[PDB]
């Protein structure tokens, strides 16, 4: 079961519904495509990788790697994270 | 309230840093004051002498970001069974994406310039609200 | 062993995982479930290389330590419009702006 997250520049990211629901804001926008007028693809792609990361490593015994964020996207990703509450 | 108990009962412990951070161990003394101890580089360990009922937490030595120890915030040495030391596995938490973003921005922008950033006041306040051992100690209490 | 992937065509990107032991054709079934196009109307690629249905993802170089949750590996996808397959086309993501002076 999947949902579609669409960036400001029209990139369509298709992710597991349960991964998207990680975000309280997306849960709200779904209550199954969501458009993000302010989030470009180079940020939303990273947001999607975070879902996968969080779901994979939450309450896991195996050692946890650092979630990587390039300096050039950090400010925009901060803003999206704040909006999406995660 | 949160303080080590003065048990005087030895307990040997392995601090094992399974994080990519430089680790600052912090012992909470008998008055509840945080006492810093020597740091651990990434992937290193130290066999150390502590005591039963003592309280420890662990931070990024550079930024004071919170780390986990055996999957929780506080580590209390227990009785050594059959002479074996207690293992204290220090790891990264799964940070929220917001907290991770704040870490990276904090690492790139001097505090003098957080206000120069083009973001909502509340994000400026989140940046300025640095990970803080005192706040955490109050919270934990 | 789980591998974490982005299956990408034009401006479509599918985040999913699969087993290292699973096949290229089985990944086409996954895409079929999501985009409603049968395996015979799909080509999957690793960079410019056309992947063969019978091969495992691991054989095609998608391994658990390179196709990671926080940095998934990319699989290209091309559709057959009727008689012949379009060329492989993946729209790049947008460019981040210049770092502000204070960064
Ligand atoms: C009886 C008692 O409670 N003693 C205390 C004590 O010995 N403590 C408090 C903690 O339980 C740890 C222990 C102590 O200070 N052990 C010596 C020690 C020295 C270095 C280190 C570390 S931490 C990272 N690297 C090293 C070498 C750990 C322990 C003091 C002397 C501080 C009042």
């Amino acid at each position: 079961m999947y949902v579609k997250l669409i960036s400001s520049d029209g990139h369509e990211f298709i992710v597991k519904r349960e991964h998207a629901l990680t975000s309280g804001t997306i849960k709200a926008m779904l209550s199954n495509e969501v458009n993000f007028r302010e989030i470009p693809s180079h940020v939303l792609s990273k947001v999607c990788m975070y879902f996968t990361y969080k779901v994979r490593y939450t309450n896991s015994s195996t050692e946890i790697p650092e979630f990587p964020i390039a300096p050039e996207i950090a400010l925009e990703l901060l803003m999206a994270a704040n909006f999406l509450d995660c | 309230v949160l303080r080590s108990v003065n048990s005087r009962e030895p307990s040997q412990v392995i601090f094992c840093n399974r994080s990519p951070r430089v680790v600052l161990p912090v012992w909470l003394n008998f008055d509840g004051e945080p006492q810093p101890y020597p740091t651990l580089p990434p992937g290193t360990g130290r066999r150390i002498h502590s005591y039963r009922g003592h309280l420890w937490l662990f931070r990024d030595a550079g930024t004071h970001d919170g780390l986990l120890v055996n999957q929780t915030e506080l580590f209390v040495p227990s009785l050594n069974v059959d002479g074996q030391p207690i293992f204290a596995n220090i790891t990264l938490p799964v940070y929220t994406l917001k907290e991770r973003c704040l870490q990276v921005v904090r690492s790139l922008v001097k505090p003098e310039n957080y206000r120069r950033l083009d973001i909502v006041r509340s994000l400026y306040e989140d940046l300025e609200d640095h990970p803080n051992v005192q706040k955490d100690l109050e919270r934990l209490t | 062993m789980d591998v974490f992937l982005m299956i990408r065509r034009h401006k479509t990107t599918i985040f999913t995982d699969a087993k290292e032991s699973s096949t290229v054709f089985e990944l086409k079934r996954i895409v079929e479930g999501i985009l409603k196009r049968p395996p015979d109307e799909q080509r999957l690629y690793k960079d410019d290389q056309l992947l063969d249905d019978g091969k495992t993802l691991g054989e095609c170089g998608f391994t658990s330590q390179t196709a990671r949750p926080q940095a998934p590996a990319t699989v290209g996808l091309a559709f057959r419009a009727d008689d012949t397959f379009e060329a492989l086309c993946i729209e790049p993501f947008s460019s981040p702006p210049e770092l502000p002076d204070v960064m």
